[PDB]
């Protein structure tokens, strides 16, 4: 019987909080497939190839071929709208000053390197690694693509390169690192990394001071992180499955299209000429007809196929274009949206026909009880905390907030009164001092 | 059938006479008299495409010959090879606009100036370099009212067939 | 100017016309006629003919459904998505990046259209910015102040605090300002007095 998982009862009370003492900085992966293959086929020459009556005989189903066609240049152009709706986002080529002191954290290897032919970067250039193609489309100079060529059934290449895709993702990234989340909304407005990641932590209900005060060590949490994607990636090859399934699927539709064509269908033989050498024309018309017959709808088959999975891969681009939008253009306040935790950044990679986002997020890490109170009594008046929960760690009351244990002497700058303390359930006694 | 017939290295045993494809198509056969060992494959053949500006605008059109080098192709001399094929008709030019008739690996046309069609890379856009320093912020003095449109289509037309009066009518 | 919505009317428009310009297709048989292949054949020899024209007509009529069903479906996601952008940009202010148009999400207005739903995003756009020295906190008297709500802002000589998105600076005093901790572990910290009222 599976597993759902361990059993765990929280130790739950009406005077008992747990508040977190410390965090960790993760950095999560997801990948997103984008686009599929543009595939274009030739109606007549898969059905009727180098054949005149064949031909001839097939201009009596009327439209069907060209509705085919009609359909199959519609997924082409929209894997091309999937691309650039998810990656042309930017208005602008951005790009990082050559100093690359960015408040400490590390990230040279999601910045690209211009060593490299093409400009991309070390986990760009895993992630293109653990994917391979069956055909990109270019140019084949005079197998299981010859036979589908032969066939009628080619490749498109897609209109961005993988090099524009990458300089996309690098204009993307430079203005995140450079400009926080103020590119997505109007002019890239510089702002040292170190304040950027400080609104980030105020954008989740944690206080600046604890990222000022803990700024190294939350540089070099996600540098760790960073490093165990590295490793992650560039040890197991099953990393990027989907793009691959993707890929998998469309290559075995096309090998299956093929492979139709040695079916009889009826027919005395699956050749055309053998049926046209060995059978006069009244005789020879109904084989034809049955081997035309079968191998249109097999083709329709084809397109049917590829038209639910086309949608499929839109609803998925639009996913992924609505992620970069909220997750790496701005910070989310949408749970497990951009990753599980409270979200910090998130930052793009080109992928084939996908995308990648690191989610950088923060999470609450080695938890304490203490014994909590609604509102406390001074002076026959209630006080509620301004912003955060009181606490007491056996004998003394503090406010402190409600991600981050940092406790204070429960002043009147802190707290706010309503009331008098006959209504509230829970109310304690203790003193609030005044300035 | 037809095709190009060319010399083999196939290892034909010496009782076999032909070779068959994924497709059970005949790739190589046996000469009946000489017996050697011929490759058949398929002349030659690629789909060709036309970019066209607007007839309103102009009859000249540029055509492109897909996935085919510029060796095996009404013919104009101005033959540029890029990685979707062979584009006849068009001025390639080292600037980079806009797409305007996306061509593919990058390669665009358009219809510019005497106006001719001409092919380019595509622009992404415009670099721009932050200044960025670990002591310096931009922070706006101004701002500015925008009122973008959205355009979503909701419905679509309701629409009603009679099987018999289509397949059988009257 | 309004594309889509005149791309679905085409599109549907078009699925009907090769719907009806299916019907004169021969599919083998002697004629695409009903008529003609009643008057010049006898029942046994026309029943051939009538099923090669009901099976590629059926055949047609189902090509033309799955492309309806595989289209409004298309259909159903664009109106759900409509849908929630008139509960979440019409009927609230929108949080979410990009989602009620480019900037800053103000607010939206609906109006309808022919098979379709037009939005007009108001947003705020910041115009007109400006280079000025930061500093993470100030050191005042051995105790690190940092922004309750803005950041630090130098013109040159002086030191103020301003909003995130509007420059409006004021004099850094105790009310603007939280104090956390010694002046010996934030970097970048800066020197300046911080005003008490
Ligand atoms: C919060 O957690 C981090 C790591 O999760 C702690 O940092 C570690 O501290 C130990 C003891 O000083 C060192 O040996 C490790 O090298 C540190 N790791 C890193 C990544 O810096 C940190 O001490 C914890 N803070 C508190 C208050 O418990
Ligand atoms: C960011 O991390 C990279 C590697 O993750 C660091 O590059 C390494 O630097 C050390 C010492 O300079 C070399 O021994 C390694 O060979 C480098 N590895 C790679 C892959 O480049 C880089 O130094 C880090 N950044 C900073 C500022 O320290
Ligand atoms: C709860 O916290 C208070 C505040 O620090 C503790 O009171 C201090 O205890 C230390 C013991 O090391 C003394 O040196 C301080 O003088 C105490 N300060 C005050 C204001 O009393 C208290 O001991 C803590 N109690 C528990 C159970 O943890
Ligand atoms: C919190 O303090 C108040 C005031 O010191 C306490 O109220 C007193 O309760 C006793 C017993 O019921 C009465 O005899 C007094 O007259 C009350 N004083 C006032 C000013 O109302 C209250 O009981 C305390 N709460 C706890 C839980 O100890
Ligand atoms: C902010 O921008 C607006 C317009 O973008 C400025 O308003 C213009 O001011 C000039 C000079 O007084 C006038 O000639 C225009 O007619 C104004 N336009 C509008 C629409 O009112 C405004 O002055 C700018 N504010 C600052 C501080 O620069
Ligand atoms: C930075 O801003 C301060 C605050 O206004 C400027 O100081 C004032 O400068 C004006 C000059 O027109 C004087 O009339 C005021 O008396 C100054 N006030 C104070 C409190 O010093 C300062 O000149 C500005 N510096 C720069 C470089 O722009
Ligand atoms: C900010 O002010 C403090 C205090 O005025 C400076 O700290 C002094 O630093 C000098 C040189 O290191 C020492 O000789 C003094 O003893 C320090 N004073 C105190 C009270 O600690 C600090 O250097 C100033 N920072 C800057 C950047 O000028
Ligand atoms: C918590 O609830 C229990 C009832 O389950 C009650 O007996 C107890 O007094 C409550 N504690 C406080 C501090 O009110
Ligand atoms: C709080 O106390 C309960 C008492 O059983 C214990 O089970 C729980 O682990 C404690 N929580 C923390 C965070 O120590
Ligand atoms: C077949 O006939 C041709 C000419 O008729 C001759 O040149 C060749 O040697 C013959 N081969 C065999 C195997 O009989
Ligand atoms: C002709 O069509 C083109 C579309 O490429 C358009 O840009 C242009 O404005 C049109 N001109 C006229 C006179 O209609
Ligand atoms: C075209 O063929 C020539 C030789 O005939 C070769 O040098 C060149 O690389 C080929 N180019 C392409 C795009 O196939
Ligand atoms: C483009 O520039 C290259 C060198 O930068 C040059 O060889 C080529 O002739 C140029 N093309 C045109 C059309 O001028
Ligand atoms: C900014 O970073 C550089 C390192 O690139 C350093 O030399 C400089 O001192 C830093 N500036 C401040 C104000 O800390
Ligand atoms: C800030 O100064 C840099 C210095 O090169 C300049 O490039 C940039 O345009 C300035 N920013 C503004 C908003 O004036």
């Amino acid at each position: 019987t599976m597993s759902l998982g361990a059993e765990n009862l929280v130790a739950y009370s009406n005077n008992s909080i747990a508040i977190p003492t410390n965090f960790t900085i993760s950095v999560t992966t997801e990948i997103l497939p984008v686009s599929m293959t543009k595939t274009s086929v030739d109606c007549t020459m898969y059905i009727c190839g180098d054949s005149t009556e064949c031909s001839n005989l097939l201009l009596q189903y009327g439209s069907f071929c060209t509705q085919l066609k009609r359909a199959l240049t519609g997924i082409a152009v929209e894997q091309d709208k999937n691309t650039q709706e998810v990656f042309a986002q930017v208005k602008q080529i951005y790009k990082t000053p050559p100093i690359k002191y960015f408040g400490g954290f590390n990230f040279s290897q999601i910045l690209p390197d211009p060593s490299k032919p093409s400009k991309r970067s070390f986990i760009e250039d895993l992630l293109f690694n653990k994917v391979t193609l069956a055909d990109a489309g270019f140019i084949k100079q005079y197998d299981l693509i010859c036979a589908q060529k032969f066939n009628g059934l080619t490749v498109l290449p897609p209109l961005l390169t993988d090099e524009m895709i990458a300089q996309y993702t690098s204009a993307l990234l430079a203005g995140t690192i450079t400009s926080g989340w103020t590119f997505g909304a109007g002019a890239a407005l510089q702002i040292p990394f170190a304040m950027q990641m400080a609104y980030r932590f105020n954008g989740i209900g944690v206080t600046q001071n604890v990222l000022y005060e803990n700024q190294k060590l939350i540089a070099n949490q996600f540098n760790s992180a960073i490093g165990k994607i590295q490793d992650s990636l560039s040890s197991t090859a099953s990393a990027l499955g989907k793009l691959q399934d993707v890929v998998n699927h469309n290559a075995q539709a096309l090998n299956t299209l093929v492979k139709q064509l040695s079916s009889k269908f009826g027919a005395i033989s699956s050749v055309l000429n053998d049926i046209l050498s060995r059978l006069d024309k009244v005789e020879a018309e109904v084989q034809i007809d049955r081997l035309i017959t079968g191998r249109l709808q097999s083709l329709q088959t084809y397109v049917t196929q590829q038209l639910i999975r086309a949608a499929e891969i839109r609803a998925s681009a639009n996913l992924a274009a609505t992620k970069m939008s909220e997750c790496v253009l701005g910070q989310s306040k949408r749970v497990d949206f951009c990753g599980k935790g409270y979200h910090l950044m998130s930052f793009p990679q080109s992928a084939p026909h996908g995308v990648v986002f690191l989610h950088v997020t923060y999470v609450p890490a080695q938890e304490k009880n203490f014994t909590t109170a609604p509102a406390i009594c001074h002076d026959g008046k209630a006080h509620f905390p301004r912003e955060g929960v009181f606490v007491s760690n056996g004998t003394h009351w503090f406010v402190t907030q409600r991600n981050f244990y940092e406790p204070q002497i429960i002043t009147t700058d802190n707290t706010f009164v309503s009331g008098n303390c006959d209504v509230v359930i829970g109310i304690v006694n203790n003193t609030v001092y005044d300035p | 059938g037809t095709g190009v017939l060319t010399e083999s290295n196939k290892k034909f045993l010496p009782f076999q006479q032909f070779g068959r494809d994924i497709a059970d198509t005949t790739d190589a056969v046996r000469d009946p008299q000489t017996l050697e060992i011929l490759d058949i494959t398929p002349c030659s053949f690629g789909g060709v495409s036309v970019i066209t500006p607007g007839t309103n605008t102009s009859n000249q059109v540029a055509v492109l010959y897909q996935g085919v080098n510029c060796t095996e192709v009404s013919t104009g001399s101005n033959v540029f090879q890029t990685r979707a094929g062979c584009l006849i008709g068009a001025e390639y030019v080292n600037n980079s606009y806009e797409c305007d008739i996306p061509i593919g690996a990058g390669i665009c046309a358009s219809y510019q100036t005497s106006q001719s069609i001409i092919a380019y890379t595509m622009s992404l856009g415009a670099e721009n370099l932050v200044a960025y320093s670990n002591n310096s912020i931009a922070i706006p003095t101004n701002f500015t009212i925008s009122v973008t449109t959205e355009i979503l289509p909701v419905s679509m037309t309701k629409t009603s067939v009679d099987c018999t009066m289509y397949i059988c009518g009257d």
